[PDB]
DNA sequence: CACACACTCTCCAATTCTCTAA
DNA sequence: TTAGAGAATTGGAGAGTGTGTTTTTTTTTTTTT
């Protein structure tokens, strides 16, 4: 199995081809210098793109695309015989040198859903959301064997269904010489390349109406075996095969089909002058940034500060005692109906990386935490991630969270105490790491929000939980006429909105697979409100900046906690949200720390004290 | 590629003329003198280092590296060739298989690996630097690799056949079987010429007295949590351990293995199925685990109980009656556990308070009451359906078994785990059906508990069950209760706000202006101190019935005879012995009395 | 059990009525001789994603006339007396609104939501029994026989291959059309509160089993319910 | 003693009678195979003797799987295990929950892969051929003569009652109607019942628990359990599936089991 | 797939039948 | 009267063919909460 035999003559023509496109020298020298890199930062998978090799070679690119197997093969002889025309020693290191694929493939670009059986041995490009993989495991491909008796070496080498080769191969291990006698494996000697299949499903939002979304199984090896991990959306450039089974002597005629990878990127979070031209330019950069966050959402500034020092968030603290402090900012939303707690959720999982959806109805603990399934590879049990283990270094958004389940919610309470969550399930009893910012939303109980009752029952959770949270804001649908005009004027001038390229009359089109290119093609005010992909980049590049905290802004900080306390004992039971502790200094260090980051200060002023002080009171002394 | 005859007699130059200075620059044989010891039985493993063999062939260390298990095997071919030039005495037979191998000889004189006593392993390289589990890719396939990771689970030693040996029922004769397999073809009939020429239809008998066992033990390596990547699962490997490397480490040790990552070996139809696949293991060839006079002369100083008692949490002021508290939790009372319940507000450095004391104490551990969703207060089994074979896990009552278990938000325990708290409480194990069978699991640990409220912060009105909504059954267990208060204070919020904001801006503890016992040196003194066994002296039989009687009067006058039993009496008892304890005197005395009795009318008053 | 082939596939969701010509045959690959049978679909007619233009301009001319709005009103559930506004407000709920996306990613809701709610023998039941007919994306459920998996969206293992799936409720299959609950009152607190999601953001964000997804129930809600 | 396997009978003696001449012959067992005859010798046919199972001879053998004990466990382990095996009488003398030094061969025996091939597993299996079991929790008319004279001594009525739980501070009347509950009436016939039933109230922390526990280890056919619902056996029968077997079992509860003694029920 | 069991058939040669000499 | 050389029949060695295999989660429903 695995073995095929390809006509010379046009695989001549082809090696001849691409090593005429891959001998870049006369020209910018552009795949010179790639395959000097390839060398230098010693790899062996060299990505090329088909808009280059279009420029160049048209038909030979249309051939690569519409023939995959036979083409890639003789792509990949005419780079090890270029890379052994720049370096000889370095070629012999390994058994193959591998070519991926970048640019604009035409019609192949596909998702899951439109990936039909036409596309069979096409280079495709599919676009998707991974939801599995399997456990890395070694696959051999070529095996030498030690005959101690007749004191030779055989060596071997393999393929399957899955391994096309066009060379001559084996499917069989051997145990036995010509002569009968035993064989020893030199398992230094053999080569093994790391294995791995993944599943891409359909984008959620692009599926027609009635549908649930659609997969596609794929397969990596050598470098790709560990490039997409649960969660992530990819585009993954291969080729789409069948794999021909038989079951005694007998075939069902219905085969799997899988995409074996020869390119895997990620779609996320991928100069300096902009920024830095910004943050010494703008005078509190953080309210321009706060005000700029939402826009369709009229109002909310301090809900909306209270966001940004969760995007941006916290420093991580690990001392000397082995004692922790986490970084992440947990903020819990109260409101009455529609006063846009699920908006601005919505706009966290569309605007921040690795912004995890769920719901208080729709989840259970174990879909937040870990689940056990088998590996349909293998069928052994193992752990499959939930949805805050995804959301590690990410955010959790849990809209209707006063409708989850209290035996749902003790799983919160290890992650939002601890950055972890324990389970002892399957073959394995393991800490894993959940290190993520909780955004929840919640309605008080009676659904709209009491005057005549205390917000301590107002707020339907316990105390325990709530001392989870670093900010707790209370959103009323306040009825007053001013604040109903303006919102009122925002509200239709949003429904009055119509996007450029769109006609009067358009109805809104459901998705498709309209990404054409593996990179974006397109590509700091508003068209002086900030703009989004601006702010997008300067979150990125803030959220790395580490701040350390000064002794001033350490003194201000440690006054206003005192005063505080002193406010708490002042206060009446019905006159606070929560009360002040050692939890609250630690909220105010981090949204200073925040607001530090914010600025790219670098040091914790006490410009950021005072906001983070401001914060600290607007969210506790409410009713 | 290399000839592996002239590789060995490379290997036995090695091994012959290598040396290394020990003592004084005097010349020693590190690997002759230890081919005398295997020679004479003296040792049994061999651990030959790739340091030492750097020091003249790098080539060669680059060649075991790469074709590991090869080079093993030609190693082991070496040192069995060599020990006959190293023989110098008889050996003292000890084992049945050396009586059986010295009359195997003798009826000789009258199975190179059977008669081969002796394992050799590969102590790593420095130049190979430790991989994580995640590293060890399909590259290093066949190569000697160094694995750092938590193991997680051990087998019990078992015996793995390595030459099974028979004897013939009709020519008495010994035939012997090499197994290198992971599974082997037991042998039937009698092979040799004598009963085949004849079809004698003698048949063969197996010998576990003639053949050749070692000590295996399968066991399970699991990554570094902080070590993982941040989205992904912890990942895991099987270490094969076989002879001396068996028993080196247990369950949650930090190790470090060097060994051979090998494909596992299938037969039957596992073969036919998997296909160019296969599962992996590692072969460990090495396994790595990661006051009298001086001190006395600072603890004669009269300080030394409340300069422990304050080095037991220097980040807290005013607490020093807990903290003394706290270090009869940690000594314990005369055979004997101490439990003790703190009650307050949540967001209070109540957990502190917790996590010190399992930060010090030797055997610990810090779970909270709430349901975990890992191994529990109790016991759980794990399936590892890789292979399906049930196996137990401790928890924190059992992993804490001869210490100290810290539970926080002790209150929100479900009935499930109440009522092992009360197994434990009242007889110091837990019991659990690992597969409807039962099986009972040591836990004879002191509980330091800390509740909450059921409902907003605590309040003097009510009753203590009604703010913990706990039953007495729970409460009454315990020797001290305390209510561990946080009222608003501006000088004390400052200064915790400037300790807390120096921590962060230093990463460092402030300069207290004490300085507290060093950790190391107070968990020697309390070894020291609960070594000692003190006793009671008869003559203080009735001021301890007076101090008990007077207690008790003073609940039944001034707060509405508020309950007390016989078991304070014996409460107060254990903590006048571990008083005693910690003053290292073997005789309970006035003080010793006066200051239990103190401690607990003193968190009373707390409470009230 | 139908199997469908090259153009055939695709060509029909589930909730579609369809009359199906094929061939009667066993598969080839309880009892001795069973053989399981399905169909071969050789042809697909839908009973009733494309207007012929005759339909196309008539329906130009329907929306020119100047009283389409009556004419419609009028044409909601002719067989009942009265409730002309309760009609109309149907009609505006079968056509619905338009969605919208804003420039911030944020999605603005389309579809109209609609309760009925008090006396008996109103013909209630009547006009929800009209509007799952008349939608053209429709699915009729009770309140008391629903349930918050049922509704939504349900986790559960595959017998054909040990893994969790996903199977679509009653707003799934309604996506893009209406779903008509009628005993609105009846069901439970619990099962009420999975639709608040589908109502208004018109996702189902399901976390369970280890899957963690965000599907799709673009579909309007009209309930029936007494006092 | 975690678990006790149902009685394995064990072949000593193969019975073989042939099926077309009913001659008999009896073969001796070679080390767990029977030498099976090919032949028959009265007539001589062929694959003709076959195996009469029930004239065969076999004897008693059991399997035992034992816990290290919990005073010998290392701290804060998981317990090993081993696996023993009596044969003949020392197969009924171990109940679960018993604490034994057993004294037995080690043995180590081959484990086939799968139970239609003969390739057996390099690691091997062991187990412990029992040759003598110890317990080690255990704990006429020489009593008769004491016991006529000591009935008639004075105040033997008070002394008794004294005698039960001399660890706890005294309440007369409790230990009196305790004493009298362990004599009970007379059984007789009709239907009246010479069981005399018993109530203790008091706070938790009182001595009711420690009289419970007391007068359960003196009394025979005595139990104890909990009210709760946690409890270790339940006051109430109940059906189960034999986890080690499968097969339905009827568990009657602690009030069935102490048909003829005292049920001390606590958190009544 | 592939490596052990389970079963049948064929050929080869060893034993017994028949005829002869010691 | 014994037994040995040549021819025919029966025992069984072995060559060839065919078969079988490697606790977990979400949801319902009645009763009991
Ligand atoms: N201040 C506001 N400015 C703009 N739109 C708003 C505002 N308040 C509410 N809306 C709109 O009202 C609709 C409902 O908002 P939503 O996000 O559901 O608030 P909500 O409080 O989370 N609803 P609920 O889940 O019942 O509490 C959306 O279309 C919002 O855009
Ligand atoms: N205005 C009407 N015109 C014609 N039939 C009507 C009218 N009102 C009620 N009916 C009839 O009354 C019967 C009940 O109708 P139905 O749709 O169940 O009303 P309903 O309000 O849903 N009843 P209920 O479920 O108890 O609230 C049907 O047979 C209808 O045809
Ligand atoms: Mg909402
Ligand atoms: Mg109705
Ligand atoms: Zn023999
Ligand atoms: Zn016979």
């Amino acid at each position: 199995a695995g073995t095929v035999v390809l006509d010379d003559v046009e695989l001549r023509e082809a090696q001849r081809d691409y090593l005429d496109f891959l001998d870049d020298e006369e020209d910018q020298g552009i795949y010179q210098s790639k395959v000097r890199e390839l060398i230098s930062d010693n790899q062996y998978r060299l990505i090329v793109n088909v808009n280059d090799l279009r420029r160049k070679n048209e038909k030979r690119a249309n051939r690569l695309l519409n023939n995959a197997f036979e083409e890639l093969v003789a792509f990949q002889r005419a780079l090890k015989d270029f890379v052994a025309s720049i370096d000889a020693t370095y070629a012999k290191q390994y058994e193959e040198f591998y070519v991926g694929l970048e640019g604009s493939f035409g019609s192949k670009h596909v998702s899951p859903r439109t990936l039909t059986s036409c596309f069979l041995s096409c280079v495709v490009c599919v676009e998707g959301i991974v939801t599995k993989c399997s456990l890395v495991r070694p696959k051999v491909v070529r095996s030498v064997h030690y005959c101690p008796a007749t004191k030779k070496t055989i060596e071997r080498r393999y393929s399957d269904l899955t391994t096309l080769v066009a060379f001559p191969s084996s499917s069989v291990y051997p145990t036995k010489d010509e002569e009968n006698n035993p064989l020893e494996t030199e398992y230094g000697l053999s080569v093994y390349k790391d294995h791995q299949t993944i599943t891409i499903q359909e984008m959620p939002e692009k599926a027609p109406a009635g549908q649930l979304p659609r997969s596609v199984d794929v397969i990596l090896d050598d470098d790709l075996v560990d490039k997409a991990k649960p969660g992530d959306r990819v585009q993954v450039v291969g080729t789409y095969r069948c794999l021909p089974g038989k079951k005694g002597g007998y075939t069902s005629g219905t085969f799997r089909t899988v995409l074996i990878a020869c390119n895997v990127k990620q779609m996320s979070k991928d100069i300096a002058k902009i920024k830095k031209f910004s943050k010494t330019r703008s005078k509190d950069i953080f309210d321009q940034l706060a005000k700029s966050l939402a826009p369709s959402i009229h109002g909310h500034d301090y809900v909306k500060k209270a966001i940004l020092c969760l995007l941006l968030g916290g420093v991580e603290r690990d001392l000397e005692n082995g004692s922790h402090i986490r970084g992440d900012i947990n903020i819990l939303l109260i409101g009455d109906p529609s006063v846009a707690k699920s908006q601005l959720l919505r706009y966290v999982l569309c605007t921040a990386p690795r912004a995890i959806p769920t719901t208080g109805r729709g989840s259970s603990g174990v879909g937040l935490t870990a689940a056990v399934t088998t590996d349909q590879e293998t069928g052994e049990r193992r752990l499959e991630a939930g949805a805050m283990v995804l959301a590690d270094r990410g955010v959790v958004c849990i809209d209707e969270f006063d409708k989850m389940s209290d035996m749902d919610r003790t799983a919160i309470h290890e992650v939002m105490e601890q950055g972890r969550v324990t389970i002892a399930k399957a073959g394995i009893h393991a800490r894993l790491n959940a290190r993520c910012s909780v955004l929840a939303a919640a309605n008080p109980v009676y659904g709209r929000y009491d005057q005549y009752k205390t917000p301590m029952e107002n707020i339907g959770l316990q105390d325990s939980l709530l001392s989870r949270f670093d900010l707790l804001f209370i959103m009323l649908d306040q009825m007053d006429p001013e604040q109903d005009r303006e919102i009122s004027d925002h509200v239709l001038r949003m429904h009055r909105y119509r996007a450029p390229g769109e006609q009067d009359g358009d109805a809104m089109p459901l998705g498709s697979a309209v990404d054409i290119l593996a990179t974006d093609d397109p590509n700091l005010h508003g068209t002086k409100m900030v703009s989004a992909a601006f702010m997008k980049k300067y979150i990125h590049v803030a959220k790395i900046i580490k701040p350390v905290l000064t002794q001033e802004s350490a003194t201000y900080i440690a006054e206003e906690y005192s005063r505080l306390r002193s406010q708490d004992s002042m206060s009446s039971d019905t006159a606070r949200t929560s009360p002040v502790t050692a939890r609250t200094l630690e909220t105010l260090i981090r949204l200073a720390t925040a607001h530090a980051k914010a600025r790219m200060s670098k040091t914790v002023d006490l410009q950021d004290a005072e906001e983070a002080v401001e914060l600290v009171q607007y969210a506790y002394f409410k009713k | 590629l290399k000839d592996y005859a002239l590789e060995k007699e490379k290997v036995k130059k090695f091994l012959q003329e290598f040396y290394q200075d020990d003592e004084l620059g005097k010349k020693q044989f590190k690997y002759g003198n230890q081919l005398v010891r295997l020679a004479h039985r003296e040792q049994v493993a061999l651990y030959v280092d790739l340091d030492d063999v750097a020091e003249d062939d790098p080539e060669l260390v680059d060649s075991i590296c790469e074709n590991a298990r090869r080079y093993a095997k030609l190693f082991a071919d070496a040192v069995q060739e060599l020990l006959p030039q190293y023989k110098e005495r008889e050996v003292v037979n000890k084992d049945v298989l050396d009586v059986y191998i010295e009359h195997r000889l003798m009826m000789e004189q009258r199975p190179a690996e059977l008669m081969r006593r002796f394992e050799l392993y590969f102590q790593g390289p420095s130049s190979n630097k430790p991989r994580v589990i995640r590293e060890v890719r399909a590259d290093s396939v066949g190569k000697l690799v160094t694995v750092r990771g938590i193991v997680t689970r051990v087998s019990e030693v078992k015996p793995k056949m390595v030459v099974a040996t028979y004897t013939c029922d009709q020519c008495g004769a010994e035939t012997y079987q090499p197994i290198q397999s992971p599974t082997f073809m037991p042998l039937i009939m009698c092979p040799s010429q004598e009963c085949q020429t004849n079809r004698s239809g003698g048949r063969l008998y197996l010998q576990t007295r003639g053949s050749r066992f070692i000590k295996f033990q399968e066991m399970k390596m699991q990554e570094h949590s902080d070590q993982v990547p941040v989205g992904n699962i912890p990942r895991s490997i099987t270490v094969l351990v076989e002879g001396e490397n068996t028993r080196i480490a247990q369950p949650g040790d930090h190790v470090s293995v060097t060994g051979i990552f090998l494909p596992i070996l299938r037969t039957g139809f596992r073969q036919v199925v998997q296909g160019l696949l296969s599962e992996t293991y590692l072969e460990a060839h090495r396994i790595v685990k990661m006051l009298t006079r001086e001190e006395l002369r600072q603890i004669a100083e009269e300080d030394f109980y409340e300069k422990l008692a304050a080095s037991i949490a220097p980040e807290i002021y005013g607490h020093e009656d807990v903290k003394k508290a706290l270090l009869l939790l940690l000594v314990g009372g005369v055979d004997g556990n101490i439990n003790i319940c703190l009650m307050g507000d949540p967001g209070v450095a109540k957990s502190q308070l917790l996590s010190y004391i399992d930060r010090l104490a030797p055997r610990s551990q810090y779970t909270t009451g709430r349901g975990s969703s890992g191994v529990g207060l109790t016991a759980a089994v794990l399936r590892d359906s890789v292979s399906g074979e049930l196996t137990l896990e401790g928890g924190a009552l059992v992993l804490a078994d001869q210490g100290v278990c810290c539970i926080d938000e002790f209150d929100k325990m479900a009935e499930a785990d109440r009522t092992a708290i009360h197994e434990v409480m009242e007889q110091q194990t837990i019991s659990i059906a690992k597969a409807g069978i039962l099986t009972t699991l040591n836990a004879r640990c002191s509980i330091l508990a800390a509740a909450n409220p059921a409902y907003g912060r605590y309040n003097p009105r009510r009753s203590l069950e009604q703010n913990i909504q706990l039953p007495a059954a729970l409460l009454s267990r315990f020797d001290l209760l305390w209510l561990i208060q946080d009222r608003p204070d501006r000088d004390n919020d400052l200064r915790l706000a400037q300790h807390i904001t120096y921590v962060h801006q230093h990463s460092r503890q402030p300069p207290s202006q004490f300085e507290p016992l060093d950790m190391k040196l107070m968990r020697r003194y309390i070894a020291m101190c609960r070594e000692k066994q003190p006793m009671v002296p008869e003559s203080l039989a009735d001021y301890i019935t007076a101090a008990y009687v007077e207690m008790r009067r003073e609940a039944w006058a001034s707060k509405d005879a508020t309950y007390t039993s016989a078991r304070t009496l014996l409460a107060i008892l254990r903590l006048s012995t571990a008083l005693a304890r910690l003053r290292m005197v073997d005789v309970v005395e006035k003080e010793d009395v006066n200051e239990a009795i103190r401690l607990m009318e003193m968190s009373k008053d707390s409470l009230l | 059990q139908l199997y469908c082939d090259r153009y055939l596939c695709d060509k029909v969701v589930p909730g579609n009525r369809v009359t199906i010509m094929g061939i009667y045959s066993i598969k080839k690959f309880v009892g001795v001789g069973i053989r399981s049978s399905y169909i071969r679909v050789l042809g697909i007619q839908v009973d009733t994603g494309a207007v012929s233009p005759q339909e196309e301009e008539e329906f130009r001319r329907l929306a020119a006339l100047p009283n389409v709005y009556e004419v419609i009103s009028k044409s909601i559930a002719p067989s009942i007396f009265g409730g002309t506004d309760m009609k109309k407000a149907i009609a505006c709920l079968l056509f619905g609104g338009s969605r919208k996306r804003l420039p911030d990613g944020l999605t603005r809701r389309g579809d109209i939501n609609l309760l009925m709610l008090g006396d008996p023998g109103t013909a209630k039941s009547q006009l929800l029994k009209f509007v799952e007919k008349c939608s053209p994306i429709g699915v009729y459920t009770s309140g008391k026989g629903s349930s918050a998996a049922g509704l939504t969206a349900s986790v559960m293992r595959d017998p054909s291959s040990r893994n969790f799936i996903m199977e679509g409720g009653a707003m799934v299959l309604a996506d893009g059309g209406v779903v008509c609950i009628d005993e609105f009152d009846k069901m439970r607190e619990d099962d009420r509160v999975a639709i608040h999601e589908a109502m208004e953001q018109q996702t189902i964000s399901i976390a369970k089993a280890g899957i963690t997804t965000t599907l799709n129930s673009r579909c309007s809600v009209l309930a029936a319910a007494n006092s | 003693v975690i678990r006790t396997s149902q009685l394995i009978p064990e072949m000593q003696e193969a019975f073989f009678q042939c099926q077309v001449c009913a001659h008999t012959t009896r073969v001796e067992m070679d080390r767990g195979r029977i030498a099976e005859p090919s032949v028959c010798g009265r007539c001589h046919t062929t694959h003709s003797m076959a195996l009469i199972h029930n004239r065969s001879l076999f004897s008693d053998k059991q399997m035992i799987k034992l816990q290290e004990s919990p005073e010998d466990m290392p701290a804060g382990q998981t317990p090993h295990t081993v696996i023993l095996f009596a044969h003949n009488d020392l197969v009924d003398k171990v109940q679960p929950g018993d604490r034994v030094n057993v004294t037995g061969i080690y043995r180590a025996v081959p484990i086939r892969v799968n139970p239609r091939v003969s390739n057996v597993k390099s690691v091997y299996k062991t187990h412990i051929d029992v040759i003598h079991y110890r317990k080690t929790d255990a704990k006429s008319e020489k009593r008769v003569e004491l016991l006529k004279e000591l009935s008639r001594k004075p105040d033997i009525y008070e002394r008794l009652a004294s005698a039960l739980a001399p660890s706890i501070y005294e309440h007369e009347d409790i230990k009196k109607g305790i004493l009298l509950q362990l004599f009970g009436g007379t059984r007789k016939d009709g239907k009246f019942r010479a069981e005399i039933n018993i109530l203790l109230c008091g706070d938790p922390g009182t001595s009711k628990s420690q009289l419970l526990q007391y007068v359960y280890n003196l009394v025979p056919r005595g139990q104890y359990t909990s009210g709760k619902g946690s409890s270790a056996v339940g006051l109430t029968a109940y059906v189960m599936k034999d986890p080690e077997t499968r097969q339905l079992v009827l568990q009657t509860g602690a009030l069935v089991l102490s048909d003829n003694g005292i049920c001390c029920i606590d958190e009544f």
